[PDB]
């Protein structure tokens, strides 16, 4: 539930607005022109993952007990800060026959971040 | 002790920040929902606490009032039904009062502000695309500025801006042929015509438009097959690999030929197998 | 071509391995789902193809017959001839079993079947229809029948070896018995085969009222007029604005099981649940 | 929807059996005794991110298009192989009060992996 406040400096949900121009997608995407996709960045301690409340908390905790006890598979496993809850957005684009189409594209927007 | 980020439904503390701390030290930062926990437990307990207690027990909110609760523009502090500070949406309304309006999401908002309200609350991308009730056809839809009217597969109008600058090709392979019998220099040009007209035209096949009598004269690229329309006298290349997986979530259709097809997908199997174009007529079944 | 790893309900290729291959090269590893695309496309095409066609178009499935299919421990030609690796565990080798999941499985093999399906942990705890009381039980071997909150008989093993403990590792059982560790309470709870529950920490104190009980950890005390003993339970949870309303031991209908506790908490009297719904 | 069956080297799901003694949960967890938790492992190519069809695919392709141009924030960002779908499981255990409970804990098992 951690929106990135301003130097809390943890695995948090950052804001970013994608411009379809920049990506070279202004082309086949009719509307909108860009959106707030956001990204996940921050770090993953051992005390934030289990407490995070995310859908990864439990699992990341189990693996972590193993990572602490140095089990080879996990010894080299990372524990990244990634999106854990994503929400859909509507788009109006040209498909492949160049027809005007309106569809709900899923997980276009990063809603909740977490460690994992 | 331990200081936290939020209060889950339970009224509990989730999202731990600091350790071996004091209430005030934590309650110093003017963050709306930040709470304090009292007891110092082994981290494992914290864990179990999230299986068992669904969070951390004995959660002391750092804010019981609304003082210096900074929500940002558009959000104000509205004391509750239980008296907890909740930042509600409060955009600027009288600055742009004006009749019903149409949102870029296809839904009609009572007036502009009702829309802005809805933006703040759950959708950061919402804007007014055109005035009045959102309509189905481009007929009486007064689009603003340079925007033009256009509609989609389900027939919803949208005010949009059409790119009218397309480079000369420098290839005869970039050439495309439209269902409208027109030869287009690029997919850029085709789009430009699709937009200016406000309706999908569709690609017939790659290359120049040749004047075919039947699918014989048509060369389909991309593993696509030729489907013909005897009513209009034209050909088209289509993908014919779709499978039509089981589901009674099948909302059967009535095709161009008036034959109830199990599903749009099945409509297309048919057409593909028979080499004859089938588009969708009505919704339902073919009575 | 392009080798892919899955075929969808759609019929299109998802999950790219690497580009600039040949069909036979791809279908080399005897894997059921692997598929091939002849057209070579690297650009965004592949991406849009996801949105547009919900997968890459013109998927050439690698295996048309079960021929050459290692599922590892079953391949069955299914109805539309789409080779499908199915579940077939060694059965032959009795009794309508009760799965450790609280569900009655018709045969013992019916279980093994379900196990291979989606329940990687499934097993038989006790033979016969899953019962709701420890009454009848022949817990295989060592076990002790036990029961849960909604009454479902489970056959488990109990730890009897708990390290002899400290003056306050001690706990007071809702049975009124002072126990040395959570382990002994557990041990006694398991052996008894039913729930004992922790009353408060420290030795069992003989109290007339809750005034006589020092709850530890923010918890409060509730009197069980039912037994005439004290109990320490948490009193901070919030009964939120999906709620399945209840009927209490005070014979008062409470909206949420939670609201029952707000009251019990503010009254200093333990309110347990009688039934689901509304009193009456 | 990819199983590490072998040596592919792609972000695939690897089977992993979590024993509850190793972890030290053997005591409050009545049954089962352990479970297949699985974990995600694998390198995250790009051809695989937008082509994987995971919940993190559209987003990962957007960001990555910004990374192939060099936006500032994303230079040091690597698209990690993490869970995208987690199924829950039933356990018989002891609650804070040492009572016997059969509850359903969420997101215990990793069912799908994906780059993101
Ligand atoms: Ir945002
Ligand atoms: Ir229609
Ligand atoms: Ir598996
Ligand atoms: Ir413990």
């Amino acid at each position: 539930g951690l929106e990135c406040d301003g130097k809390v400096n943890i695995c948090c949900k950052k804001q970013f607005f994608v411009s379809f121009k920049d990506i070279g997608w202004n082309d086949w995407i009719i509307a909108p022109s860009g959106y707030h996709a956001n990204y996940c960045e921050g770090e993953c301690p051992s005390h934030i993952a289990g407490t995070s409340g995310s859908s990864l908390s439990f699992h990341s905790t189990v693996i972590n007990h193993y990572r602490m006890r140095g089990h080879s598979p996990f010894a080299n496993l990372k524990s990244c800060c990634v999106p854990t809850k994503l929400r859909p957005m509507s788009m109006l684009y040209y498909d492949d026959g160049q027809n005007i189409i309106k569809k709900d594209i899923q997980n276009m927007i990063v809603e909740e971040c977490g460690c994992s | 002790g331990n200081c936290w980020l939020r209060q889950a439904k339970n009224g509990r503390c989730q999202v731990l920040y600091k350790t071996e701390l004091s209430k005030e030290e934590c309650c110093s930062t003017g963050r709306l929902s930040t709470s304090w926990t009292e007891e110092d437990v082994n981290d494992n307990t914290l864990f179990k606490w999230m299986i068992f207690n669904g969070g951390a027990p004995n959660c002391i909110p750092c804010k019981e009032t609304c003082e210096n609760v900074d929500c940002g523009p558009g959000k104000k502090c509205r004391m509750n039904k239980k008296n907890k500070p909740r930042c509600v949406c409060a955009p600027d309304c009288s600055n742009i009062t004006k009749g019903p309006v149409c949102g870029l999401d296809g839904k009609t908002y009572r007036n502009e502000c009702a829309l802005l309200k809805a933006r703040c609350k759950e959708q950061p991308e919402l804007e007014v695309q055109y005035q009045g009730r959102c309509k189905k056809t481009c007929r009486d839809v007064f689009c603003p500025g340079s925007s033009t009217c256009v509609v989609d597969q389900t027939n919803n109008a949208y005010c949009v801006t059409c790119n009218r600058i397309c480079p000369e090709p420098a290839s005869s392979e970039q050439y495309l042929c439209g269902n409208d019998g027109v030869t287009y220099s690029s997919a850029c040009h085709l789009r430009k015509a699709t937009c200016l007209l406000g309706r999908s035209i569709g690609l017939a096949y790659e290359g120049k438009c040749i004047k075919a009598k039947s699918c014989e004269d048509i060369q389909c690229t991309g593993g696509k097959k030729c489907l013909w329309d005897f009513k209009v006298g034209r050909g088209r290349c289509s993908l014919c690999d779709e499978l039509c997986p089981d589901s009674k979530s099948d909302e059967p259709v009535c095709a161009s030929d008036n034959a109830t097809y199990a599903s749009e997908c099945a409509m297309k199997e048919a057409a593909c197998s028979s080499g004859v174009l089938l588009e969708v007529k009505h919704s339902g079944s073919c009575n």
